[PDB]
C-alpha cells in the first residue's frame, strides 16, 4: 500500500 | 510520489544497466554493503525515486533483471555493487536466446514474461506516484530486442497513462559483431515507435571516437563505455530528487520535445568532457561549455548534426550559475544557427537549471537532441535489410519457429514510412 | 598463482558470523571472492589498489569493498607453506635507560621490518622480576640486576617477521656493550649501551623459554599482568592511528614528541571494537559529519593509545597538533604534527584533546576501564 | 599374473589382480582359497570406522553462547 | 500460577518434544543443565537448588527412540520418570495400541500424571502430539483420551496431530487407524490443530529453499506453530489470548473441531532483509492457498471461524487496515451465519531465531488457525481409501487376533458417514 | 530387549549361517576370539538382541545349528569364525539324511528334535523379551527340508503368539542338484503356509546372474553367494538393532506385507550393488538405489515380477540422508508403474529409516516384495511332482518308512489351492 521510510527521506507526513 | 521502475534486459543492457547502480550510489553515497555513507544531508531527501528502505535502515534497488541465459546474471550479481539487488528480482531461464528475435519474442520468452510482469506488478503496486520506466536493451540481438520490445508492449496495457521510456543501443556502419543485425533491428522499431514515448539512441561507434579523440585514451575497453552512457542516463533525470534553480522532470521533458507522436527518438550527450593532459589548459565556464554541447564530435550518433534540421534541443545544466548567461548565450546559438534550426517553430532551446553539480565536478551539461538528422541512422538499416531479404537469406531460422515472411514486409513498410516524415518537415 | 585465505565478516542484520573464500592475485594485485557455504562466487576478478600482499596475515582485519573481513585461517597448503612457514612471534624489551631513545629503537626495528602486534610500557614489581630472572637465579649479578630491572619502567613489545629470533639476536649483538662496540658498531647494544650491564635490550633465545615469557608478561588467559605507568594527573591523550602504525611512522612520532619536549607519561596498544570507539567518539557524534569515518578509521586496526604529560614545553599539546586537516596544517603551521605525517582530514595519524576538560576522562576510559 | 591377453574380461581381472593374487601356491587354487568369499566384495576401503554421526546427535548439539 | 502440561505419545510426539523443548529451553535462556545463568512458570517447575524441570510427558511403547533423548543432549534436564518406555512396540496396528499392549502401561502414565497435576497451582489444560498412522500415536491416545476424561472432567484437550499426506505414504494400513481413531476422539476432545508432511515439504522448498529437508527441518516449523499459539501465557501484551479462550471462538458446534493450521513469515537468512515485512504482507500470506499447512484448497470451501496470533513490534492500527482489505476480497468466501470470524490477540515478544536452523530472525510473526468446511474433502478421499480396502476384507485378521471385534470397522465408518453429512448442513447458506 | 533366536538346520543353513554370524560380527565389532574391538558406543547399546553376555566381556551368538550329519559340523567348526559359536549349540545326529523327506521327519529326525527342543527352550527362556525367531534351510535337502521344518512345527504350537521369519532356498529347474527334490520341496510347503509368517525365497539362478552381470566375478563360489544372502539378513532387523528417524521391526513388516494368512511368501533384493572398476565412477545417490531397487535383474529369486502384480512392497532404508528424497521416490515410481501394482489397495510402498550404514559403504536399503509372480515358483515344482506321481518315481523310498501314498494327495491339494488364490487377487 506504502512504502513507509524514515523521517528524514521527505516520504509521507514527515512535517508533523 | 515520483517513481521509476528499472528493467534489465539482454547482454548490452545488463552492462550498462549494472554500470548505471555504481553512478547514483556514488552520488547518493550507498556504499556497496547497503548503508548510507556519505557526506550530506541533501542526498537523503530523495531516495524514494530509485531505492526501497528495507529492514534494518539498507536500501535496495527498485529494479528487475530479465535474461535467458544466467551466465550474465551471474556476472551481474558477482559485481562490486551487485550484492544490494533483491534475489527474487533475479528472473532467468536455462536456454540461451542465441541471438534470434523470434526466441526471445515467441517461444522461450513466451514463457517467461509471466514470470517477469509478476515482479514488475509487486515493484509498481507498491509505489506512490508512480512516473515512468526505464529499460535497457540493444537494438542488435535477439535478447534485448526480443523480450525489451515485448516488455513494452505488455506494461503499456497494464498502465497507459505514463511515460515509458528506453535507453538503447543502435546498430552501427562499420563495428558490425552481428551478421542477422539488420534482421533484428528493424523487427523492434515497428514496436518501439508504436508504444514508446521517449527513447534515446546510442551509437558503439560514436563512443569509440569520443573515448579516442576528447579523450585520448589509448585502450578503451567497455569499462569506460558504460560510464559515458551512465553520466546521461542520471543527468536527465536530476530534477526528480534534487533541488534546483528551475524544475523539469521527464513530462516536461514529453510536452516540449515531441510534436507528433512518431518522432521521439532523441541523441543524447554529456558536457564537460575533458582529456587528462589538458585538464588544466581548458578554462571551465558556461559559454565553454556551451561549444562542447553543440559540438558534432559530442554526440553519441554517427549522424552528422550539419546535414539536418534541429526539431526540438534541451539542455539539463548542473551546478550553482547564473540563468542570464546561460539564456542569452544558447539563444545566440539560434541565431547563428539560424538556417539550421526549423523557422516554422520558434524558441526551439529549452533550458533547465539544476544546483548540484555531479561528484567531484562543480558543473555538468547533458545534450539532447532531436534532430532531423537521425534518419540517416535509419536509412542505412533500411538498406541493409534490402539486400538480405531478396535473397530471403538467414530466414530459415525465423520461419521455422512460427514467424511469418508477411511480418517482415510490414517492418520494412513502416520504417519507410518513419524516414518519410523526417524528410517531410525538412 | 594465488594466496587464499577464510575469512570471517560479521553482518550487521542477522548478527551472523560468514565465512568466505579470499583470494589474492600477487602479480597483477586483483581479489575474488567465493561462498563456502552457498558454493557460489562473491565477487569477480577486480582489481583493487589498496588491498596489498604486506597486510596478508592471519588475524588480520581488511576492508575490502565496505567490508572488514578478519582472515582467520589458510586456503590451502601452497600458501600455508609460502607465508606462515617462514614467520615466527618474538619478545623485545626496551629497559629503562633507554626509555628516551626506545622512539628510535622501535623505528630501528621497523626498518628491519618486524610487526608490532602488542605493545605495553609498564613497571615490573619484585616478583614479576623474579618471574623474568628464573634462568639467572644462581646469583652471579642478581641484586644489581633486579634492582636495575626494578627501578624504572620498560618497553615490552611482541614483533614477528620470518626468522624472528634469529634476527633479533643478531640485530642485539654481544651483550656487553665495549665488545659489541669493538666487533660491530651497527648493533642497537653497541648504539645505545653505556656498559655491559646495561645493555639496554633483552631477546629470548629459545621457543619454549620465550613462550614462557610471553606466558609472563601478556596473559592469554585475560587477566590483568603488571600494572601500568598511568599518572592520572595533568596529562592528556593522544593516540597513534591504524594506519600511521602500519605505514610505521611510529618511531618518527615518538622522535617528534620527545624534540619537542613533552613527556610521554604512558603509552600502549589495544584493538578496539566498534561499540568501544563509538562510546570514545560519543562526543563527536552529531557535532561532525565523518563520526562513522572516524569511528571506521579508529576500528579498522589496532592503535597505539598514549598519556602525554605536562603540556608546556613551549605551547600545548592540540596547538603543538594543529588543524585537523593536514593540507591547513601544511599551509600554515609547517611545523606541526598533522602537517608532517598528515594524509587526509579523516587519516591524519594523531588524535589530540580537543576539549581540556576531556582529557581525563579519555585517559580514565583508557588506562583504567579497558587495562 | 592375470589377464595379460586382452579378452575375456581382462580389466576387471587387472583391476583386482592385487586384491585375489595373495596366494603364493601353498593353497593350490584360488578357489580352495576364496571358497569363503572374495576378501573385497559389495565394498571398498576394507579399514573403516562405524560413524557416530546420528541424525539427532547432529541436529540438537550443545548451544553455545 | 497459569501452567500447561504437554502429552507427547508416539514416536512423532517424542521427535516433535526434541525440537519443540529446544525452543522452551531457548526462549526463557534456560540451559540444557537444567539451570539459568516468574513467566517459564508454565513449563519449568522451581526447585530449591535453581534447577527447571519440564511438565512434559513422553510415551512410547518402544524404547529405541527414547534412548536417543535419554543420551543425547538434555539428558541431565528431563527427569527420569517423565519418559516412560514400553518393551514392544504396536507394530502400526490399532488393535495393539488399545486394548493388548496399549493397556499394560496405561497405569503408570495416570500415576504421573496425577503427580504433575497436583503441583500446578493453576492447569488450563491438555496439549497432545500424536501420529494417526502409528499403532501406538493412534492406539495409545485413543484410550488416554478416555481415561482423561473420565478423571479430569471439563479441562481442555488440544490436539497437534499429523495426517497422512494425500500422496506421500509411509505405512500401508493408515486408513484403518485414520478411521478407527476419529470415531473416539470426535467426542473426546475440543480442538484439533491438524497437520502433514507433504504440504511442510513444499514449504521447505520454495521458501526457505532447502532442496533436501530431513524430519528435524519439519519439527522446528511445527515447533514454532506451538510457541506463538501459547505465547500469550507466557508473555504480556496489548490484548491476550487462553487456551480456553480460542476454544470458544474457532468451534460453533461440538463435531466439529477441525481447524487448519497456517504459518508466516517462513524465509531464510539470505532473502529476508531485502524484502519489507509489513503488517499486511504477512496477513496476506496466511491467506494465500499456496502457504497453507494442510494439503487443501481452501477455494473449494468457506471459512467459518478465524483466530489471529501476533508477536514483535506489530501496532494495533495497522492490523485493523490489514484485516479490512482482506474483508473486501470475492475470493476469500465466509458463511452467511458468522459476519464476525476474526480474532486478534497480540503479544510483544519478537520470536527467536535457533541456531542451526534455516528461518531468520524475524521482528514480527502470525500464526492463523482458521476453522474451515474444505476439511471435509481432506476426508472425501480417505472415506474412499477404507472402502476400496475393506470391499476384500484385506487386513482385518491382524485387527480381530489382538482382541477386538471386527464389527468395529463398520461402526467407525458410520461415524464418519454422518460426520461428512454434518460437514454440508453447516457450509449452506441460509 | 528384543531377541532374535536364529536357527540353522541343513547343510545349506549352516555355510549361510557361517556367512551370517559373520557379516554382524563386523557389523558390532566383534572379533573371531570373541571379544569387542570397536570405536563408536552406538554398537553396544544393543548388542544383546543377536549376542549374549559372558564372563570376562566376551559376547557369543544365540545360534542353533542343527544338523544329522557331524561333517559339515567339522567345516563350521574349523572356519573363520569357528571358535565363537558355544560347543554346547552343536546338535548332530550319527547318520545323514541322504535326501529323503520322510527319514528326516519321521524316523530319524524324530528322536534329535527332543535335544533341540531342550536348547531351543533353555535359550528362549534365557531372554528378557523374545522378539521372534528366524530360520534358515533348504527345500531340497533332507535334514533341511525334512527335519527344518518339523521344528517349525514344534515351536509354533508352544511359542504361539510370536513371528516366524523363514530364508527358505527354493530349488530351481537348472540348478537341478537332486533328482528327488520336487518331492521335497512339495512337502515342504505343506508344512510352511500354515505355521509361517514370513518367508523370503532364495534361488541359485538369481544369484548366479548377478554375480556375471552386476558384480563380474569370474569364480563365482558359494562364498560369494551367501555374501548376498547374509546381507539381506542384516538389512532386514537394522532398525531393531540402531537407531533411525523411522524405525520398523520384524513385527511392522509382517503387518504391512500380509493382508491375508496364506500370502505370506516375499521375494528379495539388495540395493547397492556395483563392480570392483564401478566402485569409484558411480556416484551413491538415493535415485541411484531406488533405480537398482524395482528392476528385475537384482531381484532374488527366479520369477519374473512383470509376468505378476505387486501385492504390497516394503523397503528399509540405512544411512544418514534426507526423507524428501526418499519419499518422492517411491512416490514417484508407483506413478509411472501404475499398471504394476493392484489397484484395490492405496499407497502400497513402506518406508523404513535406519541412521548406521554397514562399513564401508555409506548409502544402502534391502528390498522386500510380496508378489503373485511367485505363484509361477511353484507352478513348475508342482507340475514336476505330478509327473512322477503317475508313474510313481521314486516312490518307495517313501512309503517304506511310514508315511501312506496319500499324503502326497493332501500336499498337492493344498499347494494347487496357494497357486489358485494367488491368480484371482491379481485379476
Ligand atoms: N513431520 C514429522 N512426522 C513424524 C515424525 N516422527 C514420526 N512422524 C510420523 O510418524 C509416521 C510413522 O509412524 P510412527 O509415528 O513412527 O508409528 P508409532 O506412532 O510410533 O506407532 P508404532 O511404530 O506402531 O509404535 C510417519 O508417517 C510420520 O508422518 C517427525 O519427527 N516429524
Ligand atoms: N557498451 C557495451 N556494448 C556492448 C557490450 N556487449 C555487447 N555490446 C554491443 O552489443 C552488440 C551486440 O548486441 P547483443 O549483446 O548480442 O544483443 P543481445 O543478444 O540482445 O544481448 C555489439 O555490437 C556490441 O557493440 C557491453 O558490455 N557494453
Ligand atoms: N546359495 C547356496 N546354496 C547352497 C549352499 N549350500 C548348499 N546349497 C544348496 O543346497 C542344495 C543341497 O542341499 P542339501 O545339502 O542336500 O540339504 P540337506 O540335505 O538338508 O543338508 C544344493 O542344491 C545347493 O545348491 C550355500 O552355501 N549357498
Ligand atoms: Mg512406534
Amino acid at each position: 500500500n506504502e512504502n513507509t521510510y524514515s523521517n528524514r527521506t521527505l516520504m509521507g507526513n514527515w512535517n508533523q | 510520489m515520483r517513481e521509476i521502475v528499472h528493467l534489465q534486459a539482454g547482454q548490452c543492457g545488463n552492462q550498462i544497466g549494472a554500470k548505471f547502480w555504481e553512478v547514483i550510489s556514488d552520488e547518493h553515497g550507498i556504499d556497496p554493503t547497503g548503508t548510507y555513507h556519505g557526506d550530506s544531508d541533501l542526498q537523503l531527501e530523495r531516495i524514494n525515486v530509485y531505492y526501497n528502505e528495507a529492514t534494518g535502515g539498507k536500501y535496495v534497488p527498485r529494479a528487475v533483471l530479465v535474461d535467458l541465459e544466467p551466465g550474465t546474471m551471474d556476472s551481474v550479481r558477482s559485481g562490486p555493487f551487485g550484492q544490494i539487488f533483491r534475489p527474487d528480482n533475479f528472473v532467468f531461464g536455462q536456454s540461451g536466446a542465441g541471438n534470434n528475435w523470434a526466441k526471445g519474442h515467441y517461444t522461450e520468452g513466451a514463457e517467461l514474461v509471466d514470470s517477469v510482469l509478476d515482479v514488475v506488478r509487486k515493484e509498481a503496486e507498491s509505489c506512490d506516484c508512480l512516473q515512468g520506466f526505464q529499460l535497457t536493451h540493444s537494438l542488435g540481438g535477439g535478447t534485448g530486442s526480443g523480450m525489451g520490445t515485448l516488455l513494452i508492449s505488455k506494461i503499456r496495457e497494464e498502465y497507459p497513462d505514463r511515460i515509458m521510456n528506453t535507453f538503447s543501443v543502435v546498430p552501427s556502419p562499420k563495428v558490425s559483431d552481428t551478421v542477422v543485425e539488420p534482421y533484428n533491428a528493424t523487427l523492434s522499431v515497428h514496436q518501439l515507435v508504436e508504444n514508446t514515448d521517449e527513447t534515446y539512441c546510442i551509437d558503439n561507434e560514436a563512443l569509440y571516437d569520443i573515448c579516442f579523440r576528447t579523450l585520448k585514451l589509448t585502450t578503451p575497453t567497455y569499462g569506460d563505455l558504460n560510464h559515458l552512457v551512465s553520466a546521461t542516463m542520471s543527468g536527465v533525470t536530476t530534477c526528480l530528487r534534487f533541488p534546483g534553480q528551475l524544475n523539469a522532470d521527464l513530462r516536461k521533458l514529453a510536452v516540449n520535445m515531441v510534436p507528433f507522436p512518431r518522432l521521439h527518438f532523441f541523441m543524447p550527450g554529456f558536457a564537460p568532457l575533458t582529456s587528462r593532459g589538458s585538464q588544466q589548459y581548458r578554462a571551465l565556464t558556461v559559454p565553454e561549455l556551451t561549444q562542447q554541447m553543440f559540438d558534432a564530435k559530442n554526440m553519441m550518433a554517427a549522424c552528422d548534426p550539419r546535414h539536418g534540421r534541429y526539431l526540438t534541443v534541451a539542455a539539463v545544466f548542473r551546478g550553482r550559475m547564473s540563468m542570464k548567461e546561460v539564456d542569452e548565450q544558447m539563444l545566440n546559438v539560434q541565431n547563428k544557427n539560424s538556417s539550421y534550426f526549423v523557422e516554422w517553430i520558434p524558441n526551439n532551446v529549452k533550458t533547465a537549471v539544476c544546483d548540484i553539480p555531479p561528484r567531484g565536478l562543480k558543473m555538468s551539461a547533458t545534450f539532447i537532441g532531436n534532430s532531423t538528422a537521425i534518419q540517416e541512422l535509419f536509412k542505412r538499416i533500411s538498406e541493409q535489410f534490402t539486400a538480405m531479404f531478396r535473397r530471403k537469406a538467414f530466414l530459415h531460422w525465423y520461419t521455422g519457429e512460427g514467424m511469418d515472411e508477411m511480418e517482415f514486409t510490414e517492418a520494412e513498410s513502416n520504417m519507410n514510412d518513419l524516414v518519410s516524415e523526417y524528410q517531410q518537415y525538412q | 598463482e594465488r594466496f587464499v585465505f577464510i575469512a570471517e565478516w560479521y553482518d550487521p542484520n542477522a548478527s551472523l558470523l560468514r565465512r568466505y573464500e579470499l583470494l589474492f592475485y600477487p602479480g597483477d594485485g586483483s581479489v575474488e571472492m567465493h561462498d563456502v557455504k552457498n558454493h557460489r562466487t562473491f565477487l569477480k576478478r577486480t582489481k583493487y589498489d589498496n588491498l596489498h600482499l604486506e597486510d596478508l596475515f592471519i588475524g588480520n582485519k581488511v576492508n575490502v569493498f565496505s567490508r572488514q573481513l578478519v582472515l582467520i585461517d589458510y586456503g590451502d597448503q601452497y600458501t600455508a607453506r609460502q607465508l606462515g612457514s617462514r614467520k615466527e612471534k618474538t619478545l623485545a624489551l626496551i629497559k629503562p635507560d633507554a626509555i628516551s631513545k626506545a622512539g628510535e629503537i622501535i623505528e630501528i626495528i621497523n626498518k628491519a621490518g618486524f610487526t608490532i602486534t602488542k605493545l605495553k610500557m609498564m613497571m615490573l614489581s619484585r616478583k614479576e622480576a623474579l618471574d623474568f630472572h628464573v634462568d639467572h637465579q644462581s646469583r652471579p649479578f642478581f641484586n644489581e640486576l633486579i634492582q636495575f630491572i626494578t627501578t624504572g619502567p620498560i618497553i615490552a613489545m611482541e614483533i614477528l617477521r620470518d626468522d624472528a629470533i634469529c634476527e633479533w639476536k643478531r640485530l642485539l649483538g654481544p651483550a656487553n656493550s665495549g665488545v659489541a662496540r669493538t666487533d660491530a658498531s651497527e648493533s642497537i647494544r653497541a648504539l645505545f649501551g653505556t656498559d655491559g650491564i646495561r645493555n639496554a635490550a633483552h631477546g629470548p633465545d629459545s621457543f619454549a623459554s620465550a613462550a614462557r615469557e610471553m606466558e609472563l608478561f601478556f596473559p592469554s588467559s585475560g587477566g590483568c599482568g603488571p600494572a601500568n605507568t598511568a599518572k592520572f594527573t595533568n596529562c592528556t591523550c593522544c593516540i597513534v592511528k591504524p594506519h600511521a602504525v602500519s605505514e610505521g611512522l611510529l618511531g618518527k612520532i615518538l622522535m617528534a614528541i620527545r624534540d619537542a619536549g613533552f613527556e610521554i607519561s604512558a603509552m600502549q596498544m589495544f584493538n578496539m571494537d566498534r561499540v568501544n570507539v563509538e562510546e570514545f567518539y560519543e562526543v563527536y557524534k552529531g557535532v561532525v559529519t565523518e563520526y562513522h569515518d572516524m569511528v571506521t578509521e579508529m576500528y579498522s586496526g589496532p592503535c597505539v593509545a598514549m598519556e602525554i604529560q605536562q603540556n608546556n614545553a613551549t605551547k600545548t599539546f592540540r596547538e603543538f597538533c594543529g588543524p585537523a586537516d593536514p593540507e591547513i596544517a601544511r599551509h600554515l603551521r609547517p611545523g606541526t604534527l598533522r602537517a608532517i605525517f598528515g594524509k587526509t582530514k579523516i587519516q591524519n595519524a594523531v588524535h589530540c584533546t580537543d576539549l581540556p576538560e576531556d582529557g581525563l576522562l579519555e585517559v580514565q576510559y583508557f588506562f583504567k576501564i579497558l587495562d | 599374473p592375470r589377464g595379460q591377453c586382452l579378452l575375456y574380461n581382462w580389466e576387471e581381472e587387472r583391476a583386482t589382480n592385487h586384491l585375489d593374487q595373495v596366494p603364493s601356491m601353498q593353497d593350490g587354487s584360488e578357489s580352495f582359497f576364496f571358497r569363503h568369499g572374495h576378501r573385497g566384495l559389495l565394498t571398498m576401503q576394507l579399514k573403516s570406522p562405524m560413524p557416530s554421526s546420528t541424525t539427532q546427535k547432529d541436529s540438537y548439539q550443545p548451544p553455545g553462547n | 500460577m497459569r501452567e500447561c502440561i504437554s502429552i507427547h505419545v508416539g514416536q512423532a510426539g517424542v521427535q516433535i518434544g526434541n525440537a519443540c523443548w529446544e525452543l522452551y529451553c531457548l526462549e526463557h535462556g534456560i540451559q540444557p543443565d537444567g539451570q539459568m545463568p516468574d513467566s517459564f512458570n508454565t513449563f519449568f517447575s522451581e526447585t530449591g537448588a535453581g534447577k527447571h524441570v519440564p511438565r512434559a510427558v513422553f510415551v512410547d511403547l518402544e524404547p529405541t527412540v527414547i534412548d536417543e533423548v535419554r543420551t543425547g543432549t538434555y539428558r541431565q534436564l528431563f527427569h527420569p520418570e517423565q519418559l516412560i518406555t514400553g518393551k514392544e512396540d504396536a507394530a502400526n496396528n490399532y488393535a495393539r495400541g488399545h486394548y493388548t499392549i496399549g493397556k499394560e502401561i496405561i497405569d503408570l502414565v495416570l500415576d504421573r500424571i496425577r503427580k504433575l497435576a497436583d503441583q500446578c497451582t493453576g492447569l488450563q489444560g491438555f496439549l497432545v502430539f500424536h501420529s494417526f498412522g502409528g499403532g501406538t500415536g493412534s492406539g495409545f491416545t485413543s484410550l488416554l483420551m478416555e481415561r482423561l476424561s473420565v478423571d479430569y472432567g471439563k479441562k481442555s484437550k488440544l490436539e497437534f496431530s499429523i495426517y497422512p499426506a494425500p500422496q506421500v505414504s509411509t505405512a500401508v494400513v493408515e486408513p484403518y487407524n485414520s478411521i478407527l481413531t476419529t470415531h473416539t476422539t470426535l467426542e473426546h476432545s475440543d480442538c484439533a490443530f491438524m497437520v502433514d508432511n507433504e504440504a511442510i515439504y513444499d514449504i521447505c522448498r520454495r521458501n526457505l529453499d532447502i532442496e533436501r529437508p530431513t524430519y528435524t527441518n519439519l519439527n522446528r516449523l511445527i515447533g514454532q506453530i506451538v510457541s506463538s499459539i501459547t505465547a500469550s501465557l507466557r508473555f504480556d501484551g496489548a490484548l491476550n489470548v487462553d487456551l480456553t479462550e480460542f476454544q470458544t471462538n474457532l468451534v460453533p458446534y461440538p463435531r466439529i473441531h477441525f481447524p487448519l493450521a497456517t504459518y508466516a513469515p517462513v524465509i531464510s537468512a539470505e532473502k529476508a532483509y531485502h524484502e519489507q515485512l509489513s503488517v499486511a504482507e504477512i496477513t496476506n500470506a496466511c491467506f494465500e492457498p499456496a502457504n497453507q499447512m494442510v494439503k487443501c484448497d481452501p477455494r473449494h470451501g468457506k471459512y467459518m471461524a478465524c483466530c489471529l496470533l501476533y508477536r514483535g513490534d506489530v501496532v494495533p492500527k495497522d492490523v485493523n487496515a490489514a484485516i479490512a482489505t482482506i474483508k473486501t476480497k470475492r475470493t476469500i468466501q465466509f458463511v452467511d451465519w458468522c459476519p464476525t470470524g476474526f480474532k486478534v490477540g497480540i503479544n510483544y515478544q519478537p520470536p527467536t531465531v535457533v541456531p542451526g536452523g534455516d528461518l531468520a530472525k524475524v521482528q514480527r510473526a502470525v500464526c492463523m488457525l482458521s476453522n474451515t468446511t474444505a476439511i471435509a474433502e481432506a476426508w472425501a478421499r480417505l472415506d474412499h481409501k477404507f472402502d476400496l480396502m475393506y470391499a476384500k476384507r484385506a487386513f482385518v485378521h491382524w485387527y480381530v487376533g489382538e482382541g477386538m471385534e471386527e464389527g468395529e470397522f463398520s461402526e467407525a465408518r458410520e461415524d464418519m458417514a454422518a460426520l461428512e453429512k454434518d460437514y454440508e448442513e453447516v457450509g449452506v447458506d441460509s
